[PDB]
RNA sequence: CGCGACCUCAGAUCAGACGUGGCGACCCGCUGAAUUUAAGCAUAUUAGUCAGCGGAGGAAAAGAAACUAACCAGGAUUCCCUCAGUAACGGCGAGUGAACAGGGAAGAGCCCAGCGCCGAAUCCCCGCCCCGCGGCGGGGCGCGGGAAAUGUGGCGUACGGAAG
């Protein structure tokens, strides 16, 4: 019985919805949860990173979104096997994969070609065994000044 | 009805049982809110189920 | 006799090979090498058994 | 061979016996059922009383997994006096009172002098 | 006498006690529980009564073996350990 | 191997060959009871391909449906009820018969665990269905690691749960843009993201 | 006078039922001089002998059963009164063995490829 | 006729195990209305909802594309903000009504059958000895019994893979 003037509307109520509305008062023991949590797990993997793995350069999909670069899934393996990196040594130490990303360009291969090769030479690696280092460890004076880096790991700007 | 069968007759006996009055030793107690038996039945009012 | 329902079942199996057009795919099965040339190839073949354990 | 009647009947075979490679419960259950908490007391009631004066029985009452068999062999174990019959009947309040005949060259005012009830 | 002179017949009765739910509900001529639904495997439980089911659920009983488990888990389920005596 | 030409056998179908096969073998079916044991697969590729590693502790049961659709199972006609809801004979039913074949078989194998289930053979008013079943109280699966995944407590019954092949193609669900009405966990789970208010703390 | 049950246990068995047998001719000597009528003692001295009957039952159980279960401690085939009664579920888990036991797949993947101790500069 | 192999199929108070039933707030599968709204009502709406039935777990289900896109392309699932009360359905009436892309929470990937190649290289069970034994496991011994060639185990799975 609509009054003189005024927007006439369609309310989503005409379904039986008071015996399901998921009300938000335990947002912040929610998110006090969360955080206790990525507390524990970033002092239980303890020198390593504690946003996770490195994620590639990647540009977004489509025509509202091409000009910005955000973080993507994992690093393809095309720019791995030109980085030098074995595919399942990418992931063990440090770098995100996934096989299902092409590469249909060149530059943005080589952009992550390029990361790649940066992170490999930023990151610091501690032997297996600490009484016996191998060819592959970094040396003993850096390894007492590695420490965790917070927020995601070579930030991504455009 | 005196062709009763087992568990009837120990039915009827358990009620019979609970029939009888408070004993009078309790409404000396310290926490007692007990007055008299509530749960007292007469044959001629309650009919008991059955 | 009334035989039991697997007896019966097992005897009539056969019963329908024998009356349906069996195509030669299976037909060829039946048509067996015969005893005085099979017993010569399996004393060929009892020399030549894979080993016991 | 030969069939005689036209019936397959089932071949009957062999069934062996149980051999458990270990038992299911441990230890058997003890009787938890035996001569002392098959009778619980005699009564002392002026019947009871009468009833053990004059026709030279006893009056116990027992629980309700009784036998006639089990409170004789019981009074006969545990006041060692011999035992003519047993009638056994269930109370209202549910116990069930047994009455011991006794045999005859026994007196059931001694053996209730004996065992207290007086 | 369709009211109190026919209130006067009702002397054999229909139901009796069940042997899982105890409620006089066993009918004799059915053989079946009203309230459980005795030869039944599955105990009867309808959802458009709560109130039939708050009457007879978990916490209504004894608990004889479920609240021994609420103790026994909240240690751990131990056994075998009789703490040392003194 | 031998399991390429079985299975392009299998594939070829209207071929005299295959056509006398499964006929006698529908007919056997029909003959024998509705819920016997298989002692070994009609389908040995098919069932290799769908997890039965003929070891200790596989059995193979081979069942028959009856064939046809869903009438309503209402009283004489009556559906009481609006003229959208009166008709009984035409409805059809929302699980394949293969996955009512391997729910009545893991039903009444209450100790046995469904792992799939495969096709044998059918008649105008029957179809058969060979379902596998795993014992996961049996040591030789127990102790097979890639397999012993069966002998957990939520795998307890999956071919109720809806979670085989064939009770998996009757809940639509998959990848894609023809399956937006069950992304969430299930259909259900959809819809019951779609209708919730989200009342927030703040609004 | 006062029984108690650290004087049962080195107590051998035929001794022990005849304490037994002596504690039940008490109790039911009590319960006839309960229904005759007797003294507020005795009357008292039933629950004293209920509970001597319940500690002497206790002692004999428990070094009966321990006693099976060190004949039994060795065996395979153990009854089910002495094996672990935890709930269901956790007697039908897997065992720490067999949820332990790895395939050859991955754990020469755990061998080729493990997890490694990295730290990155900033 | 008998004896013996196998194939089908029975019987056991056989040896060892296992399922049943309960609760059901949350989860999964099926079934599934009508009051109500449309100022009537029949399609629609209520509603894949109440009732019913089966089945679980400490979470369930889902899940590592037979995908989204059409861009300089993203990249398992799940959840939140947003897309949006939009595209769309609807006696186009009342009403219904997603998804992509973006930002977040979290982040983990893998394995068979087939193709193959290795003297079945594999597994279960009984007996004896040693150790531990309240999650019945480790090692040795067996001219001990079975399973398995109608196919177990090792490598190997779409990101290719194997051999030389
Ligand atoms: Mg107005
Ligand atoms: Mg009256
Ligand atoms: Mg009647
Ligand atoms: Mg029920
Ligand atoms: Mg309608
Ligand atoms: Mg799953
Ligand atoms: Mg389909
Ligand atoms: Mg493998
Ligand atoms: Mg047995
Ligand atoms: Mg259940
Ligand atoms: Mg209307
Ligand atoms: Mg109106
Ligand atoms: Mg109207
Ligand atoms: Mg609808
Ligand atoms: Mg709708
Ligand atoms: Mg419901
Ligand atoms: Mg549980
Ligand atoms: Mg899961
Ligand atoms: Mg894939
Ligand atoms: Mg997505
Ligand atoms: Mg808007
Ligand atoms: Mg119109
Ligand atoms: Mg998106
Ligand atoms: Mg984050
Ligand atoms: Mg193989
Ligand atoms: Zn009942």
């Amino acid at each position: 019985a609509p009054s003189r003037n005024g927007m006439i509307l369609k309310p989503h109520f005409h379904k039986d919805w008071q015996r399901r509305v998921a009300t938000w008062f335990n947002q912040p023991a929610r998110k006090i949860r969360r955080r206790k949590a990525r507390q524990a797990r970033a002092r239980r993997i303890a020198p390593r990173p504690a946003a996770g793995p490195i994620r590639p350069i990647v540009r977004c999909p489509t025509v509202r979104y091409h000009t910005k670069v955000r973080a993507g899934r994992g690093f393809s393996l095309e720019e791995l096997r030109v980085a030098g990196i074995h595919k399942k040594v990418a992931r063990t130490i440090g770098i995100s994969v996934d096989p299902r990303r092409r590469n249909k360009s060149t530059e943005s291969l080589q952009a992550n070609v390029q990361r790649l090769k940066e992170y490999r030479s930023k990151l610091v690696l501690f032997p297996r065994k600490p009484s016996a280092p191998k060819k592959g460890d970094s040396s003993a004076e850096e390894l007492k000044l590695a420490t965790q880096l917070t927020g995601p790991v070579m930030p991504i700007r455009n | 009805s005196s062709h009763k069968t087992f568990r009837i007759k120990r039915f009827l006996a358990k009620k019979q049982k609970q029939n009888r009055p408070i004993p009078q030793w309790i409404w000396m107690k310290t926490g007692n809110k007990i007055r008299y038996n509530s749960k007292r039945r007469h044959w001629r009012r309650t009919k008991l189920g059955l | 006799v009334k035989w039991p329902r697997y007896i019966r079942l097992q005897r009539q199996r056969a019963i329908l090979y024998k009356r349906l057009k069996v195509p030669p795919a299976i037909n060829q099965f039946t048509q067996v090498l015969d005893r005085q040339t099979a017993t010569q190839l399996l004393k060929l073949a009892h020399k030549y058994r894979p080993e016991t354990k | 061979k030969i069939r005689t009647s036209p019936t397959f009947r089932r071949p009957k075979t062999l069934r062996l016996r149980r051999q458990p490679k270990y038992p299911r419960k441990s230890a058997p259950r003890r009787n938890k059922l035996d001569h002392y908490a098959i009778i619980k007391f005699p009564l002392t009631t002026e019947s009871a009383m009468k009833k053990i004066e004059d026709n030279n029985t006893l009056v116990f009452i027992v629980d309700v997994k009784a036998n006639k068999h089990q409170i004789k062999q019981a009074v006969k174990k545990l006041y060692d006096i011999d035992v003519a019959k047993v009638n056994t009947l269930i109370r209202p309040d549910g116990e069930k009172k047994a009455y011991v005949r006794l045999a005859p060259d026994y007196d059931a005012l001694d053996v209730a002098n004996k065992i207290g009830i007086i | 006498t369709k009211g109190t002179s026919s209130f006067g017949k009702r002397r054999n009765k229909t139901h009796t006690l069940c042997r899982r739910c105890g409620s006089k509900a066993y009918h004799l001529q059915k053989s079946t529980c009203g309230k459980c639904g005795y030869p039944a495997k599955r105990k009867r439980k309808y959802n458009w009564s709560a109130k039939a089911k708050r009457r007879n659920t978990t916490g209504t009983g004894r608990m004889r073996h479920l609240k021994i488990v609420y103790r026994r888990f909240r240690h751990g389920f131990r056994e075998g350990t009789t703490p040392k005596p003194k | 191997g031998a399991y390429k030409y079985i299975q392009e056998l299998w594939r070829k179908k209207q071929s005299d060959v295959m056509r006398f096969l499964l006929r006698v073998r529908c007919w056997q079916y029909r003959q024998l009871s509705a819920l016997h044991r298989a002692p070994r697969p009609t389908r040995p590729d098919k069932a290799r391909r769908l997890g039965y590693k003929a070891k200790q502790g596989y059995v193979i049961y081979r069942i028959r449906v009856r064939r046809g659709g869903r009438k309503r199972p209402v009283p004489k006609g009556a559906t009481y009820g609006k003229p959208v809801h009166h008709g009984v004979n035409q409805l059809k039913f929302a699980r394949s018969l293969q996955s009512v074949a391997e729910e009545r078989a893991g039903r009444h194998c209450g100790a046995l665990r469904v792992l799939n289930s495969y096709w044998v053979g059918e008649d105008s008013t029957y179809k058969f269905f060979e379902v596998i079943l795993i014992d996961p109280f049996h040591k030789a699966i127990r102790r097979n690691p890639d397999t012993q995944w069966i002998t957990k407590p939520v795998h307890k019954h999956r071919e109720m749960r809806g979670l085989t092949s064939a009770g998996r193609k009757s809940r639509g669900l998959g990848k894609g843009h023809k399956f937006h009405h069950t992304i969430g966990g299930s259909r259900r789970a959809a819809w019951r993201r779609r209708n919730t208010l989200q009342l927030h703390r703040y609004r | 006078a006062k029984i108690k049950a650290r004087d049962l246990r080195g107590k051998k068995k035929e001794e022990l039922l005849k304490q037994l047998d002596d504690l039940k001719v008490e109790l039911s000597q009590l319960r006839v001089a309960k229904v005759t009528g007797g003294a507020a003692s005795k009357l008292s001295k039933i629950r004293v002998v209920r509970k001597s009957i319940a500690r002497v039952l206790t002692v004999i159980n428990q070094t009966q059963k321990e006693n099976l279960r060190k004949f039994y401690k060795g065996k395979k085939y153990k009854p089910l009164d002495l094996r672990p009664k935890k709930t269901r579920a956790m007697r039908r888990r897997l065992n720490k063995h067999e949820e332990s036991l790895k395939t050859k797949k991955q754990q020469r993947k755990e061998r080729l490829y493990p997890l490694r101790k990295y730290a990155v500069k900033a």
